[PDB]
C-alpha cells in the first residue's frame, strides 16, 4: 500500500545543503514552493537550518515518524543512509541517486533493496528525478516547480525524457495528478503504482513511459493493468519498439531487452494503448482525460472544408474507423441553414462559406441528436470567420448540449487559429492544429472503448 | 497420472519426451493427436497398420534421433503392407548407418493424416511473462515469413479467438480456392489447452505442436515436441 | 504553354472588385496592393471610376495596356462573358476564382469555359480557386492571408478551404514560401504545368502539393515531369483519398473520381515523390528539406543528453528504414574529452543528463566538422542544469563555426522555455521540433529524398 | 508481324486472343512460354507431342469454352504417344456433351511445365497512368491476400527489380525449405517486356500471364489471356 508514499505526514530530504545547486536543495525548494502541508526535515550533517526549517544530521534524530526519505547522497553513501532511515522506521526510500545497475553496479542495487526490506521499507528507484502528487501538494522532484492540475498520472522509466516531459505537460495543457520517476525499478515498479492509481479517485488517466519490466513481473502486470483498464485508460509509450531501439534502451537502462512481440500482446490483453510517439501519447491522453468513451459507432465529422474532411476520413480509416451516413434528422436540421451544395455523406461539409454561428448550430444539432455518439469538428480559417468565434461557438454548443459525448477539434490556420486552439484546450476541449491529429485523438477514444471491451470479454465467467 | 511421463523422463535424465510420450501427454489434456502404436517388431508394424487402417506412416522412436526425417527416419503415405515392410527395414538401416549407436525404442505406426490446413501451436516461457502461447499457419508462413501471434497464458476464449484473427495468413482458415473453411472453435480450444499445459506443468520448458492439421470439423496434432527443464 | 508571365505579369486585371470590401474581388485587390505588386493593377468594375486609388475600367478590353493576367471573381453565369472580353483584350491567363462548375456537377459549363479560353489562346487556372501568390514578384492574387514568410517552398493545393488555411499555417510553422497556387478544379492548367515552371524557377527549391487526383491521360506526363524535377528539387505530396473511403470523400469534394490508390503510390515512387499521410508530416519534412542539403552518406549521428529521447529517435529512424552505426573514433575521442566515462557512444551518443549548455556547442561542433559524419540530429531534454535558449544558441554557433553545410534537425523536450527556443531555431532556418520523433522523422525525410532521387537516377540509366 | 494476330481477331469480332495466339504474341516479345503446337487431328497431336517432348498437356481450343476444366477440356501430364491419344478422344468427346455446338479450332498440345515458384505478371490500363504492370506470387498470395505491386510502363530495370522486392511474398523467390532461389533477372526481364507490350499495343485492353513458373534458371509462362479493346 502506497498511501503514505503519495500522502506522507513527514518527508526528510537527505542531501540538501546551503548550496542551492545541489539536487537535494532543488528538491527541498520545490517541496516548499509547491506547498507541501506536512512536515519537511532537511537532513544535513552540518547545517543547523535550511530554508527556514530546522535541519538534522540523521533521519533517526528527527523527533517524528518520517514516512518518506528522499535520498540524494553519493552512491557510496546511500546504504548508510538506508540503514539509518531503517533504524528510524522509514516506510519509503526515494533514492534519487544514480550509479547503480544502469552503470553495471548490480550488486550495490540488490544490497540496497535487501537492506531496505529488512526494515520493512520500500524503495523507489534508484536513479530517479523524484515524484510529484498534486492532491497532496507534493513536488518531490528537481524538475519543474509546478504542473497544471488534473487527473493524469505519468510514470516514467526514463529520467531525462521523463523530467522534460513533466515540463511539456504544461505546454500541452495536460492536467496532472501525479509524476513518478521509477528509474531502475529495483523494488517498487509499474505494477505497484498501477495498484495505487487504480484506487486513486484523483487519477482518471495513466500514461507510462516504459522500457522494460523485471523478469517474473509480467503476469501480475497483465492482471493489474487489465483490472485498471476496466475503469481508467492506460497509455504506454513503449521504448524499444524495434530491435535496435530495444538495444539502445538496454544500454540506457542496464537491463536486457525482452521480446517486443510478447510486450505488444501483453499490452493488448491488458487493454493498454501503445503509443509510438510522445505526440500521440500526449494527444491521446488529452482526449481521454477530457471525454467519456463513445457509446456507439455513429461518429460525425463536421467540417467547413472538404480537404480537411478527407484528411480526417483517411486518418480515421488508418485506425480502422469508418464513417456512415449521419442520422436523417441531423441532415434535415443542418439543411435549414447550409447551402444546397453542402455535402451530407459524413464528413458533413457545410462549405467554406460557413460563418461562425453555423459551427455553433451544427455542433449543437449533432451533439443533441440521439443517434450521434461522437463529434470531430474541423475548421479551416477563412475571412468569413474568426477562429476564436468558431471556438466559442463550439464551447457554447457543448455547454448547451448539456450531455457528454466525445468531441475533438481540428483547426488549421495562422496565429489566430493557434490562439483559438490554445483557448479550447484551456477549456479542456481537445483541440489540435491539424485535422489528422484531432481524428487521431478521437480514434484513441474509440480504441480505448475496444480495449475495455477486449478486457471485459477476456474476464468473462465460463 | 500423466505427470508420471514427465517424471519418468526426468528420472532417466532426458531433456525431452519421445513422440508417443508427448502425444499421450497432449491428448490427456484434450488436444487431439494421431492414433498411434509403438511397434517393437516388423510384425507389429504390419499388424498395427492393419489395426489403424491404410494409408499409414512409420517413424523411428529413439532418444538419439531428434530429426527423424533428416536421418532417413520417416516413411509417409504407406498404402499397403508391402510398402510398410519396405519402409520398416528402410528405416532401421537408414537409422543404423546415419545414427549407429542409437537405442531404438521402436517404430511408431501412424495414421497418414489427410491433407488440410497446417497450423503451428507453440508454448514458450518468456522471462517477463512466463508461459506464452504462439499461433501461426504452417509451412512458409511461420518458417519463412515469421507470421505469428502470441498470448500470455492462461488464455481466455477472447485471447484465443483474437490471436487467431490476428495473423496475416488468417484467411487460409476461412475458406479459399480448393479448401473449405476449417474448425476455428477446435483451434481456439487447442490454444487454451496448450496454455494450461504451460501454466500447470512447470517442468515443461517449451512445447511445439507442428504440424497441426485443421479440418472442417476438428484438428489433429501430427507431430509434437516437449522439452523438459 | 509558358507560365512566366502568369507568375511575373506586367499587368493584372481584377474583375469583381468593388466599393464593397467584403466582395472576393475586393479582398484580392487589397491583397495585391498591400503585398506590394509593382506592375500595373487594373480594377474592373462596371460603374466605379476608381477603386482603392486606382483607375477602374468597365471592361478589360478598355484598359490601355497589355493585360497578362485576369483575376475573375464574378458569378459563374457571368464568367464566359468576361472570358470573351479578356479574349478580345488578348489576355494570356484567366484566373477563375469563381466556383460553381464541375465540383457542383456543372461539367459542361467548365469544359465550355476552357474551350472559350482556348479559342483565344488563353489559359485557365481553376476554376473554383482562392487565387495564387508569387513572392519573387511581390504578387498576392489571393483572398487569403495578406502575407507569408519569404522562402523557397512552392505550395500547390487542389483544395480551396484546406489550401487557404494551410497558407496561413505556413507562417505559424515558419515555412518560407516562394509561391502559393490554388489549382482547384484544374480544368486546364494543372500540377504538371506548374511543376514545369517550378523546375525552372531558381527562387523555388521545394514543391509541396496537396493532391486529390489528376486527369485521365495525364499520369504518364506527371511521372515524366515530376521525376525530372525530383533530380534537383524534392516534391512532397499530401495525398488526399489514400484510402477507399477517403477516395470517396475526395470525389465528393472535387466532383470526379481521383483514381487507384495503389497505382498513385507507385507513380509517386517512380517520380521520386515523398508521400505525406498528414499535414504535420508534410510540413515537418518541407522545413527540413528547405533548410538542409541532402546527406552525402549514411553516417548519421544522433546526439542526446537523454537516453529516452535517443531510444524514441532510434525507434523512429528504424520505422523509416534508417539504422545507426558506431560513430567515428575521432569523434568519440573528441567527445570523451569532456563527457563522463558512463556516457554511451553507440549512436545515439548519450552525453548524459548532466550535460550543461556548452557541451551542446562542443558536441555539435565536433560532429559537424568530422569528415566521417554526414548528418546530425540533436536531441535535448530540459533539465535545470541547462537553459533551452543556451542549448539552441550553442547549436547555432556550432553550425556557423563548422563552416560547412550538413543536414541537421533538432528535437527539444520541455516547458514554455523549450517552445521559445524551438521557435527561435526555426526562425534561424534550423529545423527544430518539440519532440525527438518529429525531429528524426524530419531527418528521415532528408534521407528519403536522397533515396527517392537515387531511385529516379537509376530508373533513367542508359540502356 | 505478330500484330496480324490482333488484327485478325478484331476482324472476326473477337474480344480476346485464344490461348495459342496469346502465347505466340507473348513469345514474339521475348517472354518465354510453354512450347506449343495446335493439333487439328489426334494424329497431329501425337506428332507434335513427339516434337515438343513428353509429357504433354492437351487443351481444347474454342471461343465457346473459356473454362476448359469444367467441360472436360484439359488433360495433364500425358507421358506417352497414346496416353495423349486416348486423352484426345476424351477431350473431343467430352466437349460434345457439355457444350455440343462449340467451334473447335483444334486441340492445343502443350509442354508440361514442371513445378516451381508460381508467379503472376499482369498488365492493365489505368485511366490516369495508362498501361500499368502488376506483379505478385501465384496461388493464394495474389488471389486471396492481394499481395501485389504495380509499376507504370515503360518499366526501367530499377522499376522491375524494386517491384519484385516490394511484395510481401518476395522471400519465396530467394530460397526456402525444399526450394532453391529462382531467376530474378528473368522475372525482371518479363516484367519489362510485359510493360513494352502494353505501351506499344494500344488495342490490348489487359493481359494476364497466370500462372508463370520461375525456376533456378529461366521462367516459363504456362497460361496467358489477352483482352482487346
Ligand atoms: N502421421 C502423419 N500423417 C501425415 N503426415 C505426416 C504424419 N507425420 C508426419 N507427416 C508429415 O511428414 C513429415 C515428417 O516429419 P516429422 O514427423 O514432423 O518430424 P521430423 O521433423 O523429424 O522429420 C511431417 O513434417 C509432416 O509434413
Ligand atoms: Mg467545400
Ligand atoms: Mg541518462
Amino acid at each position: 500500500d502506497l498511501e503514505r508514499l503519495f500522502n506522507p505526514s513527514a518527508i526528510a530530504v537527505v542531501g540538501a545543503s546551503k548550496d542551492p545547486s545541489k539536487i537535494g536543495s532543488q528538491i527541498l525548494r520545490n517541496l516548499l514552493s509547491y506547498g507541501f502541508k506536512g512536515k519537511v526535515y532537511p537532513i544535513n550533517p552540518t547545517a543547523d537550518e535550511l530554508m527556514g526549517l530546522k535541519c538534522y544530521p540523521k533521519v533517526s534524530d528527527v523527533p517524528d515518524k518520517v514516512d518518506v526519505a528522499v535520498i540524494s547522497v553519493p552512491s557510496d553513501k546511500v546504504l548508510g543512509v538506508i540503514d539509518d532511515c531503517g533504524k528510524a522506521g522509514v516506510k519509503f526510500a526515494v533514492v534519487i541517486t544514480s550509479g547503480f545497475k544502469e552503470v553495471g553496479n548490480e550488486e550495490l542495487e540488490e544490497e540496497l533493496v535487501r537492506r531496505a526490506h529488512s526494515y520493512g521499507m520500500r524503495v523507489l528507484g534508484p536513479n530517479i528525478f523524484g515524484y510529484l502528487y498534486a492532491p497532496a501538494r507534493l513536488n518531490a522532484t528537481f524538475g519543474p516547480k509546478d504542473v497544471l492540475s488534473g487527473n493524469v498520472a505519468f510514470i516514467s522509466q526514463s529520467g531525462a525524457l521523463g523530467i522534460a516531459l513533466m515540463g511539456y505537460t504544461v505546454v500541452e495543457n495536460i492536467g496532472i495528478s501525479s509524476i513518478v520517476s521509477v528509474g531502475n525499478k529495483a523494488d517498487l515498479d509499474d505494477v505497484d503504482l498501477l495498484d495505487f492509481f487504480d484506487k486513486d479517485p484523483n487519477t482518471g488517466v495513466i500514461m507510462i513511459y516504459l522500457e522494460g519490466i523485471a523478469p517474473g513481473r509480467g503476469r501480475m502486470f497483465i492482471d493489474v493493468a487489465s483490472r485498471v483498464s476496466l475503469r481508467k485508460p492506460i497509455i504506454v509509450i513503449k521504448a524499444g519498439r524495434t530491435e535496435v531501439g530495444a538495444r539502445a534502451a538496454a544500454s540506457h537502462t542496464g537491463s536486457i531487452a525482452g521480446s517486443v512481440a510478447i510486450y505488444e500482446s501483453a499490452f493488448k490483453q491488458s487493454g493498454i494503448l501503445m503509443a509510438k510517439s510522445v505526440e500521440d501519447a500526449f494527444d491521446w491522453t488529452k482526449a481521454l482525460s477530457w471525454n467519456p468513451i463513445p457509446e456507439g459507432e455513429r461518429l460525425i465529422v463536421l467540417t467547413n472544408g472538404g480537404g480537411a474532411g478527407v484528411q480526417s476520413t483517411d486518418t480515421f480509416a488508418d485506425n480502422g474507423i469508418y464513417l456512415s451516413k449521419p442520422p436523417e434528422s441531423l441532415i434535415q436540421e443542418i439543411k435549414k441553414f447550409v447551402p444546397p451544395f453542402a455535402s451530407f455523406a459524413n464528413p458533413i461539409d457545410i462549405t467554406g462559406m460557413a460563418p461562425d454561428d453555423w459551427y455553433y448550430m451544427g455542433t449543437l444539432a449533432a451533439l443533441k441528436n440521439p443517434d450521434v455518439d461522437a463529434l470531430t469538428v474541423l475548421y479551416c480559417q477563412t475571412a468569413v470567420t474568426t477562429p476564436i468565434g468558431v471556438a466559442k461557438g463550439i464551447v457554447d454548443a457543448i455547454k448547451e448540449a448539456g450531455n457528454s459525448k466525445p468531441v475533438t477539434v481540428g483547426m488549421v490556420g495562422g496565429p489566430e487559429v493557434a490562439e483559438a486552439v490554445s483557448f479550447l484546450n484551456k477549456q479542456r476541449i481537445a483541440a489540435y492544429p491539424t485535422p489528422e491529429r484531432a481524428s487521431s485523438a478521437m480514434s484513441a477514444l474509440y480504441a480505448y472503448a475496444r480495449a475495455r471491451s477486449y478486457v471485459m470479454k477476456s474476464l468473462a465467467v465460463r | 497420472s500423466s505427470r508420471d511421463l514427465l517424471l519418468k523422463a526426468k528420472e532417466n535424465g532426458r531433456k525431452s519426451l519421445l513422440e508417443h510420450e508427448a502425444k499421450y501427454f497432449i491428448s490427456s489434456y484434450g488436444i487431439p493427436v494421431t492414433n498411434i502404436r509403438l511397434a517393437k517388431s516388423e510384425e507389429e508394424a504390419v499388424n498395427f497398420s492393419r489395426e489403424i487402417g491404410f494409408p499409414v506412416v512409420l517413424k523411428i522412436v529413439s532418444p538419439q534421433v531428434v530429426h527423424k526425417s533428416d536421418v532417413g527416419g520417416v516413411k509417409v503415405n504407406l498404402r499397403s503392407e508391402e510398402e510398410v515392410r519396405k519402409a520398416y527395414r528402410e528405416i532401421i538401416e537408414n537409422v543404423k548407418r546415419n545414427v549407429p549407436n542409437a537405442e531404438i525404442e521402436g517404430i511408431l505406426v501412424q495414421e497418414f493424416a489427410p491433407p488440410g490446413v497446417e497450423l503451428i501451436i507453440g508454448l514458450l516461457r518468456d522471462p517477463q511473462f512466463g508461459p506464452t502461447v504462439m499461433f501461426g499457419l504452417g509451412g512458409v508462413f511461420v518458417e519463412l515469413f515469421r507470421d505469428v501471434s502470441f498470448r500470455v497464458a492462461p488464455l481466455s476464449e477472447q485471447d484465443a479467438e483474437s490471436m487467431i484473427k490476428e495473423v496475416k495468413a488468417y484467411k487460409l482458415l476461412t475458406g479459399f480456392r480448393g479448401m473449405e473453411p476449417v474448425d476455428i472453435e477446435a483451434i481456439k480450444d487447442a490454444l487454451i489447452r496448450a496454455g494450461r499445459i504451460g501454466v500447470e506443468n512447470e517442468e515443461i520448458a517449451e512445447m511445439d505442436l507442428n504440424p497441426v492439421i485443421a479440418y472442417p470439423k476438428g484438428i489433429k496434432v501430427v507431430d509434437a515436441r516437449i522439452i523438459l527443464r
